[PDB]
């Protein structure tokens, strides 16, 4: 199932490599140390509401 | 936008409105980056010289928050043409660059072999914008959203009287009647996902406005992802 099982549980973007999930990140975001979830590198990082 | 609901302080950052000489919104823009706005290529036909405001929701007032901004270069795409209005995208540099601040942030732009199988996948998409809130009638002064589902390509087919290209997709409803209008044009259609909006469509044209049985039409941006880096860096 790897990528349609609930995107490889990836904040982002999925792909598949060597029938294994590979998550990565829009610009402005890096992939955090467990592989999947993207960290904001500043404030007013894309694609998220300013509702604070 | 017909029907819909106003967008709320914070909830629609990524709402550009261009502006023409009388300093009134013709249509809309999603932001990209602090220097890129992305657009309907066929409102470069609305207005000789126009700018970019950034942070309203409020046509009516100054709140302190809105930024206007000059446009340096206009990116077009050779290919549009009001003949079939496939190619409706254009990239536009702005002369400085944006502050990011509550309710000024950009769009995420997708991948998209990831965006086409898990955006455009999912049940709704949600397009904003100024235009008119009647078929019949003027411009809102409010910013607006409205929850839009996507539409079966086979079904966005037989509902249009003129060409669907593989560069456009419908979205919205078969019989509530509310969807986007005149002067949505040009603006955001986002798609969430674990709570990140990705810029999925530009308003493009639409049978008049929530129409039973029609639907809006919108510019598919997977389509135009090598276009827009590459208009992005020229
Ligand atoms: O885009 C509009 C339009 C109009 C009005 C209003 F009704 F206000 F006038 N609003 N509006 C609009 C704007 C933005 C969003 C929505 C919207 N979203 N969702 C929803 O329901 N509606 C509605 C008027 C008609 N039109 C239009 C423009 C272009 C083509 C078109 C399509 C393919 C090839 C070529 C052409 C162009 N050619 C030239 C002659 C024509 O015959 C064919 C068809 C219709």
């Amino acid at each position: 199932k790897l990528c349609s099982l609930d995107n490889g549980d990836c904040d982002q973007f999925c792909h598949e490599e060597q029938n294994s999930v590979v998550c990565s990140c829009a610009r402005g975001y890096t992939l955090a140390d467990n592989g999947k979830a993207c960290i904001p590198t500043g404030p007013y990082p894309c694609g998220k509401q300013t509702l604070e | 936008i017909v029907g819909g609901q106003e967008c709320k302080d914070g909830e629609c950052p990524w709402q550009a409105l261009l502006i023409n000489e009388e300093n009134e919104g013709f249509c809309g823009g999603t932001i990209l980056s602090e220097f890129y706005i992305l657009t309907a290529a066929h409102c470069l036909y609305q207005a000789k010289r126009f700018k970019v405001r950034v942070g309203d929701r409020n046509t009516e007032q100054e709140e302190g928050g809105e930024a206007v901004h000059e446009v340096e270069v206009v990116i077009k795409h050779n290919r549009f043409t009001k003949e079939t209005y496939d190619f409706d995208i254009a990239v536009l540099r702005l002369k400085t660059p944006i502050t990011f601040r509550m309710n000024v942030a950009p769009a995420c732009l997708p991948e998209r072999d990831w965006a086409e199988s898990t955006l455009m996948t999912q049940k709704t998409g949600i397009v904003s914008g100024f235009g008119r809130t009647h078929e019949k009638g003027r411009q809102s002064t409010r910013l607006k959203m409205l929850e839009v589902p996507y539409v079966d390509r086979n079904s966005c087919k037989l509902s249009s009287s003129f060409i669907i290209t593989q560069n456009m997709f419908c979205a919205g409803y078969d019989t509530k009647q509310e969807d986007a209008c005149q002067g949505d044009s040009g603006g955001p259609h986002v798609t969430r996902f674990k709570d990140t909006y990705f810029v999925t469509g530009i308003v493009s044209w639409g049978e008049g406005c929530a129409r039973k049985g029609k639907y809006g039409i919108y510019t598919k941006v997977t389509a135009f992802l090598k276009w827009i880096d590459r208009s992005m860096k020229t």
